[PDB]
């Protein structure tokens, strides 16, 4: 009946016994795409290069074009796997452009001293063209999104500090994959860039836009509402950025990482800029002293080499004894299951664990490297590091950190260097590289 | 009367203390598929919470008719939770999970080479496998022993990340010899049968290790006595202290199941996200 109308119209031709039975449930997707009135597209689409791709040379037509030969690509295609693949992508851009993109067109100085002295003494160890505009079209688009994607990372801290260089704009959202879709989509009607968008197996719920060279366009990570909801968050130039805060503990917990470590010594004044800006930060808005007492803190780590497991002795701040950080994510899931525990509190990427308090004993997972001062024994670097990682729980869960925080700060002044002896290596992480190819009506995960 | 006061019901078998010798002597429609959805949504949540289910291929064996699955994963996908979902059965599935990009419908019966043949298809995928199998009316236990080897089979083949299977000890009084299964959690179901000894093998895998564990004749009066206390009397109370529409043991122990469950919407209390889910999982298998 109508259902048969709704398949030879998208069609555009008669729906074989095949085909109607297979596109006979998206019939309702399916005439929403009909019905989409793709001139004024074309003209959103048009008025979206000339605000953000300007310098992008295409004609109008050329973009017309390569909108209305998408939105009847289907008239084209036989394969019933590229068929469900272009009803799913014609799907998010009817739905959701409109809204998503759319919407689009209508004191540090004084703490450089301390970043230095505190970055020095852990010194130890050993992107295509469209970034520009697509950067640019960022910037409009954290200020007309408040509710569903926050920015972390430098750009965050350049609208602080304006003395930043920032690379890109990082950002967590709670509609990552409709984003970039979107994005994807519009930087192929206006550049004709066969772009690819892919997810990668070992970080979470993460998902890049990469040229037809392969080079980076953007990337995203993807958070519950509920997560989105409790990660520590500040309001500035009409855009939400991570807590410059709780950024600071993340910056400790990720020097951890022996790459990170390596990457400080190739510029070490990059990080100076950051760091100080954020000590300035919490200085500033937290009363926080620099007088280089140390106090109870880094707490005491101790290593469990066979079963990668490291304890930390936390009794000194907090009301559960010790903490036991696994450095196999699988091992600690497999542990509290066993234990009977249902809810584990989780915060995704933000924190890359879970984390549990049972019978007074805080169990969590380290994504990090664990660096070592001698054989079976951990460097400062990381004791630090896993202080950090717990104070992010802290947080997120609206707990005491101040003073811990100040101490984990003031115990970072005023260190000699110690070389790394050596370093766990990361649990493995299983998984396919998915991927999104719109030229080709591909979807694979 | 027959009421009681619970801090919390019994979510695993090994928390159920007491037992009552079996008794030969011993409701809702499409009670099955709720039984099932239930303990799918907990233990998939479960693998979400952890970070496991974000881009896994979820492998579901002997999934047909499988229509609570069609709400499984309209459920996560509005989560924007990354998942391939892999339905295979000797039998065809309900047509509501049809014409679905993300999920894989597969008529056939399988065996140890078409095991190996999805494996090599899916790899590197992660795998979560989630079986239930069966072969009538109550098995023999020389079908379930045949059932669970294969179960033992697909682990082996499929190296899941974590897997959910169907856990029905052979009786007591029908026992035939001792074999093994993977180490794991045994979830308790709700609205399973009355007398229903079945319950869900929960595992999560490290190592390339299925930590194979025997089953004796020993636990198998164990599991009898146990899961009769449980049914005789647990499930036949009322929970008093459980301040909800339906206070039946059953309702306990499934708010216990989707507090745990994740939802963008936001609710003002625990209460109120269990009580739209339970409406919306209801009105889905309709039931009033
Ligand atoms: N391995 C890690 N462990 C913990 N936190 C991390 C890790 N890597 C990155 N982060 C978090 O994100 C922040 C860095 O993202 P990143 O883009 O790599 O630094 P950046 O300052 O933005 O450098 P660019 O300006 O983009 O060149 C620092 C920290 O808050
Ligand atoms: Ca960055
Ligand atoms: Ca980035």
């Amino acid at each position: 009946n109508i259902t048969l109308k709704i398949i030879e119209t998208y069609l555009g031709r008669v729906p074989s016994v095949n085909e109607y039975h297979m596109l006979k449930s998206q019939a309702r997707n399916i005439q929403k795409i009909t019905v989409f009135n793709k001139d004024i597209f074309v003209s959103l689409v048009k008025k979206n290069k000339k605000r953000f791709f300007s310098d992008v040379n295409t004609s109008a037509s050329e973009i017309k074009d390569r909108i209305l030969s998408y939105f009847s690509k289907q008239t084209q295609t036989y394969n019933i796997g590229k068929l469900f693949t272009i009803i799913e992508l014609q799907s998010v851009l009817v739905t959701t452009y409109t809204d998503i993109l759319g919407v689009l067109t209508i004191n540090v100085t004084s703490m450089e001293e301390l970043a230095r002295d505190m970055l020095n003494s852990m010194n130890v160890a050993v992107v295509s063209s469209l970034v520009k505009n697509v950067n640019k079209l960022m910037e409009e688009y954290l200020r007309r999104h408040n509710k569903s994607c926050i920015c972390y990372g430098s750009y965050s801290l350049y609208l602080i500090n304006p003395n930043i260089r920032y690379g890109d704009i990082d950002i967590l959202q709670t509609n990552s994959r409709t984003f970039l879709i979107d994005l994807a989509f519009l930087i192929k009607f206006i550049t004709g860039n066969n772009i690819i968008l892919s997810k990668i197996p070992y970080l979470r719920n993460y998902m890049v836009i990469k040229d037809e060279n392969d080079n980076h366009i953007i990337d995203s990570f993807n958070i519950r509402q509920d997560t989105m909801n409790v990660v520590p968050k500040i309001f500035i130039d009409n855009i939400y950025i991570v807590d410059p805060t709780f950024q600071l503990l993340n910056m400790i917990k990720m020097f951890s990482q022996i790459d990170r470590l390596e990457d400080l010594s190739k510029d070490p004044e990059k990080f100076n800029a950051r760091m100080a800006t954020m000590l300035e930060y919490v200085r500033y808005t937290h009363g926080i002293v620099f007088d280089g007492k140390r106090n109870n803190m880094p707490m005491k780590c101790i290593i469990d080499e066979n079963n990668r497991i490291v304890t930390v002795t936390t009794k000194d701040y907090f009301s559960f004894k010790k903490c036991l950080v696994y450095l196999d994510e699988n091992v600690l899931s497999s542990d509290i299951l066993d234990l009977n525990a249902d809810t584990s509190c989780d915060f995704e990427s933000v924190t890359n664990s879970v984390y549990l308090i049972h019978d007074n004993i805080m169990y969590t997972y380290f994504s990090n490297t664990i660096l070592l001062s001698d054989k079976g024994k951990v460097h400062e670097i990381s004791a630090r590091g896993l202080c950090a990682h717990i104070l992010l729980y802290q947080m997120l869960t609206s707990g005491e950190y101040k003073q811990c925080l100040s101490d984990l700060l003031n115990s970072m002044m005023n260190r000699d260097k110690i070389p790394i002896y050596s370093h766990t290596e990361r649990d493995k992480k299983p998984g396919r590289h998915g991927f999104i190819n719109i030229e080709k009506d591909i979807i694979v995960f | 009367m027959d009421v009681v006061s619970l801090d919390k019901p019994f979510m695993y078998f090994e928390e159920i203390d007491n037992e009552l010798d079996y008794e030969p002597e011993s409701k809702l429609p499409y009670q099955g598929q709720l039984k099932l959805l239930l303990g799918e949504l907990f233990f998939l949540s479960k693998l979400q919470r952890h970070g496991i289910l974000d881009g896994a291929t979820v492998v579901y064996i002997g999934s047909a008719p499988g229509t609570h699955i069609r709400y499984l994963r309209d459920h996560f996908y509005n989560l924007g939770v990354i998942i391939k979902w892999m339905l295979i059965d000797g039998r065809h599935h309900d047509p509501i999970l049809n014409g679905l990009r993300d999920v894989t419908l597969v008529t056939r019966f399988v065996d140890e080479e078409y095991l190996r043949s999805i494996k090599k298809q899916l790899h590197p995928s992660k795998i979560i496998l989630i079986s239930d199998v069966a072969s009538g009316n109550e098995p023999s236990t020389a079908d379930l022993l045949s059932n669970y080897a294969l179960q033992n089979v697909m682990i082996s083949i499929l190296n899941p990340v974590a897997s959910s299977l169907k856990w029905r000890c052979p009786f007591p009084d029908q026992w035939i010899k001792d074999f093994y299964i993977p180490h794991g959690n045994k979830m308790l179901q709700p609205f399973a049968p009355s007398y229903s000894a079945e319950m869900r093998l929960l595992s999560i895998y490290t190592g390339e290790n299925m930590r194979l564990t025997r089953v004796t004749k020993s636990d198998a009066v164990n599991y009898e006595k146990k899961m009769y206390y449980l049914n005789k009397i647990v499930r036949n109370k009322v929970v008093v202290n459980f301040d909800y529409p339906n206070q039946e043991y059953d309702y306990f122990h499934m708010y216990f199941m989707l507090r745990t469950v994740y939802c963008n919407k936001t609710f003002p209390t625990t209460k109120a996200k269990v009580l739209f889910l339970q409406q919306s999982i209801f009105r889905f298998l309709n039931i009033p």
